[PDB]
């Protein structure tokens, strides 16, 4: 279970 | 390997060092399929759907090595507007068949009147123009045109149902097989459960809820109602999604709305969710570029 982050868009 | 589509079955001689992208491209070239981004190759582990990774070894996957080794070619993601986004008749046809199957198996709720209209377009697609000299009473009797739930909601006999469907069928005269299958898709894509991936989750309190993931965003449902979400997070309305341990957290692009956190136990599921998220967000943005 790896840590994941999704950065959606640009701001 | 054995590649199973909705209407057809392929057999393939695969080289041991080939990769998902190879086997996928092979199936895609074989089908004449140029819109590849909607699709994937499916096997299931332990009651959970899994998809073939493009950059990873084919035999490295948890797929049963026992021959033949079997993958189902299926749409992973769904367009927002089918008529607009599906250019090739092949892609349209693949969607039509898979969606129709979901509806007949009650994976996607369809109400009775809509189900009859859908059945009528499927009949138009298969049999062409209604011809009373060709098609007489009993001609649909061995077809499965309707969800069992719709049939059970009424006392109607097969011939009563045939009459309701034929009544609509008669009015479709002049539509080609592809136009009929597209009229089917235009109706189906407005169904509320259409193209939604459902996952059992739990919130902080431990209340069991449902996570949906689709082309428009993320959605939280009461388990009893898969039609209307209690909360929706449109893709262009979310700053980030975060995952660590058994927990997800959804951070809104507006700081004045609370973040939503939930627990999902099964690990394989959690990857699927992230996959689906990334995939759907990507497609959401590229339609707007």
């Amino acid at each position: 279970d790896e840590e994941v982050e999704l950065i959606l868009g640009d701001t | 390997v054995r590649i199973v589509t909705m209407d057809a079955e392929m057999e393939f001689n695969c080289e041991m060092k080939w990769k998902g992208k190879d086997l996928f491209d092979l199936v895609c070239r074989t089908l004449g399929l140029r819109e590849t981004w909607f699709f994937g190759l499916q096997y299931t582990i332990k009651d959970t759907v899994a998809w073939l990774k493009m950059d990873k070894k084919v035999l490295d996957h948890d797929v049963s090595k026992e021959e033949p080794v079997t993958f189902h070619f299926l749409a992973k993601f769904y367009p927002e507007n089918a008529e607009e986004e599906l250019v090739q008749e092949i892609t349209q046809h693949l969607f039509f068949l898979q969606v129709k199957k979901q509806i007949l198996d009650e994976k996607v709720y369809c109400p009775p009147e809509a189900s009859v209209l859908l059945a009528s377009y499927a009949v138009q697609a298969k049999y062409g123009d209604y011809d009373p000299s060709v098609h007489k009473r009993g001609f649909l009797a061995q077809e499965e045109l309707l969800p069992k739930r719709v049939i059970n909601l009424y006392q109607m006999t097969p011939e009563m149902w045939e009459e309701r469907i034929t009544a609509w069928y008669a009015e479709h005269r002049g539509r080609a097989r592809d136009e009929a299958e597209m009229e089917y898709l235009k109706i189906a894509q407005d169904l509320e459960m259409y193209g939604v991936n459902y996952f059992t989750i739990r919130n902080k309190k431990g209340t069991e809820l449902l996570l949906g993931v689709d082309a428009l965003g993320l959605h939280i449902y009461d388990p009893e109602n898969r039609l209307t979400p209690k909360i929706s997070f449109p893709w262009n309305e979310i700053r980030n999604i975060s995952y660590s341990d058994k927990e997800f957290t959804i951070k809104p692009l507006d700081k004045k709305i609370d973040v939503f956190k939930f627990n999902s136990s099964k690990l394989r599921v959690n990857k699927l969710i992230l996959q689906l998220c990334i995939g759907n967000h990507d497609l959401f943005m590229r339609r707007r570029k």
